[PDB]
């Protein structure tokens, strides 16, 4: 009642166990980065890095935080606002591309750098 | 006597016993109650994401919700044809936050109607067909769709799914206690829109409603929801308040779905259970690069824990048949069903565990995507 | 010590519950069940429609199986008919039982007493499950079965069975009638169709119809036969005092009854209260609409709702049939919703006044609900 | 005044036996874990051998054996096809027999009558799709038991039958169940297969124990027959201070399924087929082969539990007797197949022939009989000695 709404949640905050996560490209479809990490994992800021790719990089949180990562050029240090239920989107805009994003387990540069 | 041992063994006894003796008297002496919380009316291409808030009351075990839907299709000459799994696509994805903001089930509208389907015993809601003269029958289209939907027309899909929080109407464990003030009920849909409801021929038709020639012009006319909220009302007060089963009532159970790719033919492909979770089914489901067969691109599937030991390595017809005594009938093609209950998986009582699929023929794109039963209890 | 008497006859209750059950469970344990045939006869309807059986005295009697078959000609020049939604269930109009001591049970339509006999199995009474099987198992011996039209100068056979229940179910002995004795008569009293109930004109009410068409003024019964099988126990076991018997069973009636209430207009809750002291089971609502059976269209929603204004299950219609769709795997016929409270039976004086809601969303001329109860209930105490 | 009571089945045992066998069960069960395994997989040509010894593994307690069968039929006549019969693909295997590491026979009948019992036990015909009106695409995906209802001149169908051989009665009760731990003696799964002499029936001809039936039978005959089993069996075999703990009434009772034929009828005369004493008979199948015709009831005038006090418990007209087997099974078996279920309170004797099944025929034929399948539960022995040292 009363809607619209929205509920949230995230582990931006908290750190149970430092790490690093790597690894990603594509070029006209739309990729999917799906988490099963119940045995290892942390939620994080991701660190997205554009190098010699110029078209724009995507950042999709799920469900329960809707951002949306706007990217262009070289890379920077991005904080995500993920969602505590596991997803992950990406979307590249230019063709045959390189991503190499960092998955951050902790929270992690607010800014952006070239 | 019994030393360190019995000592705990002792403690669990009388931490069962009591849970199941609470649970026995909340049973007979409440009263259970289904409302209706929120109902709207909308067109896809408008929104498609809504926050439904429940009612913070009592103990909550889950939620109905009924899904309706007319559907045109404008092209000029082609039809389109419903998928395997058709009206069950109508919510693309469901997530559920209790009043402390912890995250439930979050899965697909596939996912959790097959799960409605295992625990039924058949399908979800579905109207079985005898040689009655007396005219039972789908009389009153609880859960339909036109088969077609032609140019210039508009169609009327009924759906219903039950997103659980208890097990089922006699096992608690998994109901919530909606009697801390402060702490409220968030039970996201996010429904299917013109992009995922029709795929063109061809095309992937995983997520989608209908697929066929005329799918590029097919359009949503509306869809509507209503959410009626499950509840045991009347509870039982004794001396000390409410009379409540507190393991039952602080246990979870949630469902989720993942994605696995990386399968080559004749070799083994294994999906490690995420270990420390009790999972009670498993569903796997073989998107072979869009195509869904029956059972015709896998050698055997299997459940084996760490040394290699299989305990049900089957042949896929062998496995639907196991499946057939579960749910009378087979999932639709591709998709595969374990049963895991009375013994759930649960790694640290027997190494790790995983689900495996050695496939006969992998197309491009081939994947497995995983549906889980769960319960994450006081470890 | 202070005799509070009424925890005490409580707790004098809560014993004699454990001591029923027990009794039961011995019961159970301990005779050995047998049906055989009391009565069968055949007759033309035009000749006779109403019949006194009478049941074997000898040990518990459970119930009474009721094999029904019948012959229909349709005689009209060009006209055929077609089943009813209810068809073979309306071969018996009505239903009533007498106990030794001449207590009335059940009293009942064969139609509600059809729909309880479903909605105990789980599944269409009697039917056969249709499914994939290349074995020939099928509908091999039409234990319930009739021609889905009769084509003028044509000839159809039927077939109907009803279970009439004493006893709630095989393990629950609430209702049986105890034969150690004396007694009386019951009255199986059996009221079978006839010509005048069994064919509908075109546009004439179809609810208590077996076949409705434009050839119905030419239709005619040429025969019907029926076989009661008496369901009992038998071997009593004896222990020291006699037989050791559940006295709380034997002592209470497991009834069906029906009714019919008038009175609905558009958009306002038509309330049927709940007659007190019933412990109910289970509510079948029939919403005839004038002679119209609308597949819930006509109905804004149902519901059970308790002296307060509180509704424990205010549902829309296809949300209701959800509910009922989980008990029988299918749809009772259009415009038959079920309601079921079997463990948790409707009690007022547990909780106030209750009733059965019906708010109707369109109201033709000569509207009403035909409710049909499933009930238990016995004595009732109290003092200061 | 019925008998047997329930007192003879207290005088019949020790309630600390049983009372510790159940115990012992449940701990074996909790402590157990269920494992279905493929044992054998066989391809071959009916043409030169049709019977088989299937040697299970000797491991923990063995439930049951899941039998997976596949067929290739062609017909090879000119232009006649052929037809399923009522029993159809049930009679991919027309016998089996189980022998346990003891030398005792268990199950010892036909495949039909097996099949039969199966769907008795399931509640509907076994391993079968239920039809219903959702939209989603459930059915008959996987064709687990499956024949094509036609074999057209020159055509080949493929076909599709599995059998549970029960050992345990059910999943949750172990009565009947062998232990078999790996000790080295054997045991054996005998099955005997349909051949081309057996599944093709010819127009006029019996179609009892045949597959198809038609013109072009003289012409039908198989490409290929192929067997899959599967053990099904409890793994990590307790031991306590006494060695291996284990239930041991459950492992000294039979629960057998056997089948008989029996001939002499006439018409309007009861036809008597007494029970033995000892066996606490379950279940009673009877089909009424009418000298090769199967009718729908129409030659019968009741069937009936006879006994020996009463009179008949249950003498009823054969759709009242086919509508409690709706109850059982959600639908009726094939033609001239008759069930009955005494579960609850099994037929047992004490004396040989106290109790009987009775079939009234209202028209006999040349060469009728009936065949009868027996599902029942009889004792066997039972002692706690074992030893290893290396």
């Amino acid at each position: 009642n009363p809607n619209q709404m929205t509920v949230t949640p995230v582990y931006n905050g908290c750190d149970s166990g430092e790490g690093p996560q790597s690894v990603r490209g594509y070029f006209d479809a739309v990729a999917g980065e799906n988490v099963k990490y119940d045995l290892t994992y942390l939620a994080d800021t991701q660190g997205f890095t554009g190098v010699q790719c110029i078209y724009i990089d995507n950042a999709e949180n799920d469900g329960a935080f809707e951002i949306d990562v706007e990217e262009t050029g070289q890379r920077i240090k991005c904080p995500a606002g993920k969602q505590g239920y596991f997803p992950l989107l990406v979307p590249g805009r230019a063709k045959f591309v390189a991503r190499h994003l960092g998955s951050g387990k902790k929270s992690v540069p607010l800014f952006f750098l070239n | 006597q019994l030393t360190p041992a019995q000592q705990a063994a002792l403690r669990n006894q009388q931490a069962m016993a009591a849970n199941l003796q609470a649970r026995q008297i909340v049973l007979q002496q409440s009263y259970p109650v289904i409302q209706q919380v929120e109902t709207q009316t909308f067109d896809p291409a408008n929104r498609s994401v809504f926050d439904v808030t429940p009612a913070n009351v009592g103990i909550v075990k889950g939620f109905l919700v009924k899904v309706t839907a007319a559907i045109t299709n404008n092209h000029a000459t082609e039809a389109v044809a419903l998928t395997d799994f058709g009206p069950a696509n109508l919510v693309q994805r469901v997530i559920y936050y209790d009043p402390d903001n912890q995250r439930h089930t979050e899965t697909s509208g596939w996912h959790l109607h097959f799960v409605n389907t295992a625990k039924q015993g058949a399908p979800f809601l579905s109207s079985m067909v005898t040689d009655s003269p007396i005219k039972y029958g789908d009389v009153m289209n609880v859960i339909d769709a036109p088969a077609t939907i032609a140019a210039g027309a508009t169609g009327e899909l009924t759906m219903y799914y039950w997103v659980p929080l208890a097990y089922s109407e006699t096992d608690l464990t998994g109901a919530v206690l909606a009697n801390v003030p402060q702490s409220k009920q968030r039970l996201k849909l996010e429904f299917a829109n013109n992009n995922t409801a029709f795929a063109a021929v061809g095309a992937n038709p995983l997520e989608a409603i209908y697929q066929g020639a005329g799918a590029a012009d097919c359009e949503f006319e509306e869809i509507s929801y209503t959410v009626y909220q499950s509840y045991l009302d009347q509870l039982p007060v004794g001396q000390n308040g409410y009379i409540l089963p507190l393991i039952d009532l602080s246990t979870l159970y949630n469902l989720e779905n993942s994605a696995q790719a990386g399968l080559t033919p004749n070799v083994d492909f294994v999906v490690q259970y995420a270990n420390l979770y009790r999972y009670l089914s498993t569903i796997a489901v073989f998107d072979n690069g869009g195509s869904f067969n029956a059972g015709t691109d896998i050698n055997y599937l299997s459940q084996r824990t760490a040394n290699f030991s299989d305990t049900r390595k089957l042949d896929p017809k062998t496995w639907a048949a196991q499946t057939r005594r579960r749910i009378a009938t087979d999932f639709p093609k591709g998709v595969y069903y374990c049963d895991n209950r009375d013994k759930p998986i649960y790694t640290l009582q027997y190494g790790n565990v995983g689900f495996v699929v050695n496939p006969k023929t992998v197309n491009q794109n081939a994947r497995l995507l995983m549906g889980y039963e769960y319960f994450t209890s006081r470890t």
